[PDB]
C-alpha cells in the first residue's frame, strides 16, 4: 500500500544511480520516455488516460530496473502495449512495433514483416511486457489525479477554462516530474488546481468555516506543502519550451 | 544474467501436489515452508499470439479487486524461472462434487446456509459492478470449515449503465438465462441470478434441472417449466428478432412450483427458487431481496456446516 510511494531519500539512491547514472540525467530519461508515449499513443489513437497508465508503469518500472540494462525505448513501447489491454484499448502487437518504428526511425523502412530481424523484435516486445508485469508485481490498476480533478473543480464553480488548464497541470505532472511516485492521486489533484488557479488568478474565497477548498480533497494536505510542489511543478514547466505558451493567455 | 524482481516469486516456492482442473490447468500445491495448501491456475500462453492474455488481465484485475469472504482468493502471482501461475487459497470441496457423492447429505438448515453465503457472494460482486457469467455449482467451492467461495472468474466482466454491448456467448448452456438465449447483447445481473436458481434446485435434485443438447433443445426445456414466452409474461419479448425467428411452444403454462414439490418439500423454499427462475430478467428477484426472503427467516434457521 505504500509499495509504489518513495522517500525522496530512496528516489534519489534508485537501480540507475547504482549504475551510474546522475540524477538530473536519469530524470530526462524519463520525461524522453514519456515524450515517446505520448508520441505513440497519439499515432496509435488511444486514450491519454491509456497514455497515462503506460507512463507511471515506466515510472514505477524503473524504481525497480536500471536504465542502463533497460533503455527507455525498448520499455515504453511494451509499456503503452500493456496499457492498452489493461485499459480496453488493446492495439495488435504488429500494429505497435511500426508505430514505435517509425517514431524512433523517422527514415529507416520497415523490415520485411516475414525476416529474421523482425520476428526477433516481436519476440523481444513481448518478452518485455512480460518483465513489465513481473517487475509491477502484476499491480497495473492506476490511479490517476485525472479522476479528482473534476470534483476539485466542482468545489470552485471552476469556469471550463479553469478545469481545462488542471488536466492540463496533471498530464503535464506525470510527463515532468516523479509525484506519481511520492504523492497520491488525489493531493496531487489539489496540486494541479492550485497552480491552475495561480496560473490564472482564480480566487478561492474561504468557506464559511474558515475551510480551505482543498480539506475537502485531502485532509493530508497543507498549503505549506501545495506552495512547496507547485513551485517544483512550475519550475520545469518553464524549462521546458513551448509547454507553457500552450496555456498561457495570448490576450 | 538474471533480472531482478521482488515482487513475482518463482512459483518453486509450492511443491505440486495433483492435478484437479479442467480452462485451464490447475494443481493443488503445499508451500515448502509452512505447509499452507494453495491452489495454482497455469496461465496458458498457447495460441497466444498478442502477447499476456487480455482475458488474463481481466480476470487478474477482478480477483484483486473482489475481496470477500465468499469470493475466492487471489493470493499471489507466480513465475517460472516461461509461464506464469495465479495463486488462491486452497478449497477443499467443490458442490458439483458433493452433489454428485451420494453419502453427502443435506439439512435443511445446511441448504438455507449454503444459499445465504450464495446470494451475499453475489450482492457483492454485483455491488462491485462485476458479473460472473459463469454461474454453475461446479464453480461454487466450500471449504473445510465450511464456508462457500465462488469461482473462476475467467468469463467475468465489469458492467455498467452506459445502451451496452456486451458479448453474448457467456455462461454453460444448462445454466444460460432465457435472456441470453435470445441474443441479448444488454443484460445484467439477473443472468447470474438465474444460475442461482438452478443451483438451489440442484441441492434437492443433486442433477442440473434442465439438460439441453442446444440452444434450441435448452429454451424449450425452460419454456416448459416456466410456460411459455409471451408479452403478457414478458413484456417487449416480442421486440427481439430471434424471437419469432424459433420454435417455441405456445400453450405452456408455469409448472415451477408443481414439478418440484417431490424434492423440495419447505415451501418458503418453493416461493423462493419461483423468484430465481422467472423469465422476465427485469421481474427476477434481486439478489438483495432474496436474503431477505421468509425462506432465511423461518425454521429451521440456516445453520453452519459440519455435515461434511
Ligand atoms: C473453475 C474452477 C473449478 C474448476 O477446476 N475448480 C476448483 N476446485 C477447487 N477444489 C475442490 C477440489 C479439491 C481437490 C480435488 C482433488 C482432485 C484430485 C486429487 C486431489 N484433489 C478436486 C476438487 C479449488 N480449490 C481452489 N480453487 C481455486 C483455483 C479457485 C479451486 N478451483
Amino acid at each position: 500500500n505504500k509499495r509504489w510511494y518513495f522517500t525522496r531519500e530512496q528516489l534519489e539512491n534508485s537501480p540507475s544511480r547504482r549504475f551510474g547514472v546522475d540524477p538530473d540525467k536519469e530524470l530526462s530519461y524519463r520525461q524522453q520516455a514519456a515524450n515517446l508515449l505520448q508520441d505513440m499513443g497519439q499515432r496509435l489513437n488511444v486514450s491519454q488516460l491509456t497514455i497515462n497508465t503506460a507512463i507511471v508503469y515506466m515510472h514505477r518500472f524503473y524504481m525497480i530496473q536500471s536504465f542502463t540494462r533497460f533503455p527507455g525505448n525498448s520499455v515504453a513501447p511494451a509499456a503503452l502495449f500493456l496499457a492498452a489491454k489493461v485499459e480496453g484499448q488493446p492495439k495488435k502487437l504488429e500494429h505497435v512495433i511500426k508505430v514505435a518504428h517509425t517514431c524512433l526511425h523517422p527514415q529507416e523502412s520497415l523490415p520485411d514483416t516475414r525476416s529474421e530481424a523482425y520476428l526477433q523484435q516481436v519476440q523481444d516486445l513481448v518478452i518485455l511486457e512480460s518483465i513489465i508485469l513481473q517487475t509491477l508485481g502484476f499491480e497495473l490498476t492506476i490511479d490517476h489525479p485525472h479522476t479528482h480533478v473534476v470534483k476539485c473543480t466542482q468545489l470552485v464553480r471552476a469556469s471550463k477554462d479553469l478545469a481545462q488548464t488542471s488536466y492540463f497541470m496533471a498530464t503535464n505532472s506525470l510527463h515532468l516530474t516523479t509525484f506519481s511516485l511520492q504523492y497520491t492521486p488525489p493531493v496531487v489533484a489539489c496540486v494541479c488546481i492550485h497552480l491552475a488557479c495561480k496560473w490564472s488568478n482564480w480566487e478561492i474565497p474561504v468557506s464559511t468555516d474558515g475551510k480551505h477548498w482543498w480539506e475537502y480533497v485531502d485532509a493530508t494536505v497543507t498549503l505549506e506543502l501545495l506552495d512547496e510542489l507547485t513551485h517544483e511543478l512550475l519550475q520545469i514547466l518553464e524549462k521546458t519550451p513551448n509547454r507553457l505558451k500552450r496555456i498561457w493567455n495570448w490576450r | 544474467d538474471s533480472v531482478e524482481c521482488p515482487f513475482c516469486d518463482e512459483v518453486s516456492k509450492y511443491e505440486k501436489l495433483a492435478k484437479i482442473g479442467q480452462f485451464g490447468e490447475v494443481f493443488k500445491a503445499r508451500h515448502r515452508k509452512t505447509g499452507q495448501k494453495v491452489a495454482l491456475k497455469k496461465v496458458l500462453m498457447e495460441n497466444e499470439k498478442e502477447g499476456f492474455p487480455i482475458t488474463a488481465l481481466r480476470e487478474i484485475k477482478i480477483l484483486q479487486l473482489l475481496k470477500h469472504e465468499n469470493v475466492v482468493n487471489l493470493i499471489e502471482i507466480c513465475r517460472t524461472k516461461g509461464s506464469i501461475y495465479l495463486v488462491f487459497d486452497f478449497c477443499e470441496h467443490d458442490l458439483a462434487g458433493l452433489l454428485s457423492n451420494v453419502l453427502v447429505k443435506f439439512t435443511l438448515s445446511e441448504i438455507k446456509r449454503v444459499m445465504q453465503m450464495l446470494l451475499n457472494g453475489l450482492y457483492y460482486i454485483h455491488r462491485n459492478k462485476i458479473l460472473h457469467r459463469d454461474m454453475k455449482a461446479a464453480n461454487v467451492l466450500i471449504t473445510r470449515d465450511g464456508v462457500l467461495k465462488l469461482a473462476d472468474f475467467g468469463l467475468a466482466r465489469a458492467f455498467s449503465l452506459a445502451p451496452n454491448r456486451y458479448t453474448n456467448r457467456v455462461v454453460t448452456l444448462w445454466y444460460r438465462p432465457p435472456e441470453l438465449l435470445l441474443g441479448e447483447r444488454d443484460y445484467g445481473p439477473p443472468i447470474d441470478l438465474w444460475g442461482a436458481g438452478c443451483i438451489m434446485a440442484e441441492m434437492w435434485t443433486r442433477s442440473p434441472i434442465m439438460q439441453g443438447n442446444t440452444e434450441q433443445h435448452q429454451l424449450a426445456l425452460i419454456s416448459q417449466l416456466c410456460g411459455s414466452i409471451t408479452p403478457e409474461v414478458w413484456p417487449n419479448v416480442d421486440n427481439y428478432e430471434l424471437y419469432e425467428k424459433l420454435e417455441l411452444v405456445k400453450g405452456q403454462k408455469r409448472k415451477v412450483k408443481d414439478r418440484l414439490k417431490a424434492y423440495v418439500r419447505d415451501p418458503y423454499a418453493l416461493d423462493l427458487i419461483d423468484k430465481l427462475l422467472v423469465l422476465d430478467p427485469a421481474q427476477r428477484i434481486d439478489s438483495d431481496d432474496a436474503l431477505n426472503h421468509d425462506f432465511f427467516w423461518s425454521d429451521p434457521m440456516p445453520s453452519d456446516l459440519k455435515g461434511m
